[PDB]
RNA sequence: GCAGAGGUUCUAGCUACACCCUCUAUAAAAAACUAAGGACCACACGA
């Protein structure tokens, strides 16, 4: 189902695409996995810990 | 000289200041 | 060697265009594209809002009656509007709206030079019949991102994080050119994405001036 | 609250008793805590440390330097100056952190290497930066792990911290002779990806003048990172009475293995970088480097190998 | 600046007496007006003492005989 | 809202008291960042003492862990609202879905 | 808003003339990586330099062969040749001969001048001869290339390293002039074959890069 | 500057960890300045 969903859009069915380095500017070999995962932010901020 | 002070490091803006005064003592201007 | 030129500027949309540089050889294409992209994304002079004063709102977290959302969401929407100025480095925008209806950027009482490039950008929605919001938006030019907590007076002044960055997505592609008779020549096309406050041609030219001046640290003209 | 009330013997025995709570181990001044950050740019002899933490911990030192330089006539004025965080105070602070080790300390100090000295590098932020190599020694994660920092005060304390507790001085764990600062998780993956070979990779077959040419080919992008190519290397061996002799030969290898050759010190042979270089291979490499070259070359080689492993793991994109 | 004290401990094969002798040297440099023999490179006393030990001209024996001579001319100061 | 979820985020947000669920259906006569007024439908209101519903959303309030319990309106003027529907996006809530 | 913190040289550690380490302290955030990568690519992939590209042995036609009297295979012989740093005048190509015999190493100083061609490493070793009757002679072809042309893209074919640089590696750490943000501190270590000074090579690369943006300087 | 008091400020300021001057029984020509207290049990959470 996820593969078909990727195929629905322009994104590849493999789920991982080629990324170019921010500084060097040439693409990373072995295309890396990207996506929009829901990640939180815990209340253990560094401001409290100093 | 025992006035309440903001702790060092923490900052921000005051959103509201609520004052509770016991009956008998006259309340100040802000109260 | 060969000199890249502004062979074409494909203004595909109102916000983002597609600039083309034609003459480049092995390496130059990727090198110059990456350098231009890094210069553009790093330091491009924008004109984002940096300071807002509301007519009757004491602080950033309060709420006035008649407005759809909080003042904080109003400030965050204000940060999103794209505004460009021509003459003045500093300008104050006054927004006066009354009655039911969304408060888009089109109703800002702009001056002669300052103009809103996205008038449809909504700021807040007025809901009550006798609901009026009067804000004095302070917009100034700047480079890069500087938050309101790392800068430098009245209690009624509200600080919004500065977002001086006209460009949001710079993508370049290096592909072979179509010169009259030659090989090993590539054209650099940059798919720069802007909020509308900067002309892609002048943005590319200014980024290249910054890069060239940064190279003058040990090289004479 | 219907609880047994503490007696004259409940405060001499137990975890909360005076012995184990106030005599065996007691709370100390000149101490601060924060979450930890990788900061790969550091060298294991040094660690990152926030400006606020250096300002608070080294307050007496800053006061002393202010009095010596006459910026503030009195401790009281100097203390006000430290509160104002005046720019002159930061310049004074950079002077008292030049060669003043601090004792990084994780809470469950299981073994000797739990607490180690570091030269603090003033960083803007609020999280202590711990060198990636010493994380294995500390058994420290980067998942909210907090470690205390202690400031040695006396010349004896700072001096013995520098001479003994420095991460440069703690390469082999006290439990066993095996190295403790070995490339652990990510740098080892970068080295492993670096030291492999495709049977058919871009730029395979041509002979290379040396590791410099291998780096030139890889960076230019016309040769794959791991392609079986013959290179010429100046391998140095100390088979003499301490003198290092040079052996030049065309050893069949890959570009990636040739990249590491410029990192390794002179004494190490090429047979140690010619394998897949897993965790065990890198541990054996570091042990041989320590037993042959010594301590300082081992430290420099560990730093350089960490740098290259991180850089080429980033270039690898091992997703 | 210095990163490791290896050559110092091959100079002083104790790793403990080294700390004591360099601490005495640092005490002489700070409390006294003693001039470090190796010129500093914007270095603290605790590391310049280790630099002095590294060159081999400062250790327990030389420090002891030097302070003994200073005491000798301290008695001889008043004749 | 999370792009990928489970479908219980709406259930958790509605069941919890962070949001301002609509006890009775109707239309939003007036919506404000601090209050929401719901005009109850004729077929959903009692014959006596029905009137219309008024919801006073809790603005920025100190929480047990020193966080903001902020409730922002999720509806505009004239938007029909049914019984047991979400009206204010409480803390960590978007469109009635738990958005941590 | 257009003002920038232009870097100023602070200390350039001059290692032996084949190596150098150039650094800049001020610069700008994110500009250290930009300048480092730009210089690295611009002088590592495209530089006007002269190097050997093709060698012909009078007695050898196929690569999988070796002369008698020489302990180094012709596979290794071309390996020394590709490292032979040569500087040439306005002529774009010149044939270099190495007619020599007798027992002893064949240093680069024995290459015939064939004009005003200069070899910056006369003591560079190409091959060794161990037999008195043994004689070695080959013709060397060099052109003013503009980068790196591997032999796999094309008579003995030897990899041509036209660019004079041998190694470039820029490390970007933090430097805070006064008390501003953590601005980039570009430090560039460079090794050159010897034809030009590493400082001169970096200056040439920067001239090339700026000279690539002649039309983009707002007049 | 070591035991006390006075001084131009601002009740009081004698080194109290503490900041300037005077002398041993007498009070003012003088600007930078000021404060030295504080446990246990439970809960939840992080590593
Ligand atoms: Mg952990």
């Amino acid at each position: 189902e996820i593969k078909e969903l990727l195929k629905l859009g322009d994104l590849p069915t493999s789920g991982q695409i080629r990324l170019y380095d921010g500084r060097t500017g040439e693409q990373f070999e072995r295309p890396v996995t990207v996506g929009y995962m829901y990640m939180l932010k815990l209340n253990h901020l560094v401001d409290d810990k100093m | 000289d025992s006035s309440l002070r903001v702790p060092n490091g923490v900052s921000g803006t005051v959103i509201d200041v609520q004052v509770f005064t016991r009956d008998g003592v006259e309340k100040d201007k802000r109260a | 060697f060969l000199k890249p030129r502004l062979v074409d500027i494909e203004q595909v949309s109102s916000t983002h265009a597609k600039v083309t540089l034609e003459p480049l050889e092995r390496g130059f294409g990727h090198t110059l594209g990456n350098a231009l992209r890094r210069i553009l994304l790093s330091s491009m002079p924008g004109c984002a809002v940096t300071e807002v004063e509301i007519d009757g709102v004491l602080h950033e977290y309060s709420t006035k009656e008649g407005v759809q959302e909080d003042i904080l969401e109003i400030l965050l929407n204000l940060k999103g509007l794209a505004v460009r100025v021509q003459g003045k480095d500093e300008v104050i925008l006054t927004l006066n709206k009354s009655g039911i209806g969304p408060v888009t950027a089109a109703d800002i009482t702009h001056d002669g030079d300052v103009e809103i490039v996205k008038p449809q950008h909504v700021i807040c929605h007025l809901t009550d019949e006798n609901a009026s919001i009067s804000m004095r938006i302070k917009v100034q030019r700047g480079r890069g991102y500087v938050p309101a907590s790392t800068r430098i007076r009245p209690i009624g002044r509200l600080l919004v994080d500065a977002c001086y960055s006209p460009v949001e997505r710079i993508a370049y592609n290096v592909e072979a050119a179509r010169v009259e008779q030659r090989t090993d020549l590539d054209k650099l096309v940059i798919e720069m994405e802007t909020n509308g406050t900067i002309d892609p041609e002048e943005a590319i030219r200014r980024a290249a001036t910054i890069l060239a001046e940064q190279l003058e640290a040990f090289v004479d003209l | 609250n219907k609880r047994p009330l503490k007696s004259l013997a409940d405060m001499i025995k137990g975890k909360q008793g005076r012995f184990r709570q106030n005599l065996l181990g007691k709370r100390v001044d000149y101490s601060g805590r924060s979450v930890i950050t990788v900061g790969p740019y550091l060298r294991l002899h040094q660690c990152g440390l926030p400006k606020k933490m250096a300002l608070e911990l080294f307050k007496p030192f800053i006061y002393g330097k202010l009095e010596l330089r006459g910026l503030a006539t009195t401790i009281k004025a100097a203390k006000k100056m430290v509160e104002r965080e005046e720019a002159v105070v930061w310049d004074i602070l950079d002077e008292v952190i030049r060669e003043h080790p601090v004792l990084l300390n994780r809470a469950p100090t299981l073994h000797r290497l739990g607490i180690q000295a570091f030269e603090p590098v003033l960083i803007e932020g609020k999280a202590i930066q711990l060198h990636p190599l010493v994380c294995a020694a500390y058994n420290a994660d980067f998942d909210g792990d907090q470690m205390a920092v202690h400031v040695p005060l006396t010349l004896e304390a700072q001096l013995e911290a520098r001479a003994l507790m420095m991460s440069t001085n703690n390469i082999l764990s006290p439990a066993n002779g095996e190295p403790i600062i070995v490339p652990s998780q990510d740098v080892v993956l970068g080295l492993y990806y670096m030291t492999r070979d495709c049977v058919n990779a871009k730029g395979e077959g041509m002979v290379l003048t040396g590791p410099k040419e291998a780096e030139r080919l890889y960076r230019s992008g016309l040769a794959s990172l791991h392609a079986r190519v013959k290179v010429r290397i100046t391998e140095y061996e100390k088979d003499a009475n301490g003198e290092l002799v040079a052996k030049t030969s065309l050893k069949d290898t890959t570009v990636g293995r040739a990249i590491l050759w410029m990192i390794v010190p002179k004494g190490l042979p090429y047979s140690i970088v010619n394998q897949a270089l897993g965790k065990k291979a890198i541990s054996k490499m570091l042990n041989t480097c320590y037993r042959i070259l010594g301590l300082k070359p081992t430290v420099i080689f560990a730093d350089q190998i960490m740098y290259t492993g991180f850089a080429y793991a980033a270039r690898s994109g091992a997703s | 600046a210095r990163v490791t004290v290896q050559d110092a401990v091959e100079k002083i094969g104790n790793r403990f007496d080294l700390v004591l002798v360099a601490a005495r040297r640092a005490r002489q440099m700070q409390v006294g007006g003693k001039d470090p023999l190796v010129p500093e490179e914007n270095d603290k006393t605790t590391v310049i003492a280790l630099r002095e030990i590294e060159e081999g001209l400062i250790n327990n024996q030389i420090l002891d005989v030097r302070e003994r001579q200073e005491q000798q001319e301290q008695e001889a100061a008043e004749l | 809202k999370p792009l990928v979820g489970t479908g219980m985020e709406r259930a958790v947000a509605v069941d919890s008291g962070v949001t301002a669920v609509a006890k009775r259906g109707g239309v939003v006569q007036y919506v404000d960042a601090s209050r929401i007024v719901i005009k109850v439908n004729e077929d959903e209101m009692y014959p006596g003492e029905a009137g219309i519903d008024i919801y006073n959303l809790t603005k920025y309030t100190r929480s047990n862990q020193n966080t903001c319990i902020n409730q922002m309106p999720c509806v505009s003027l004239g938007e029909p609202v049914e019984r047991g529907d979400v009206l204010a996006d409480g803390p960590s809530t978007d469109l009635g879905e738990l958005a941590l």
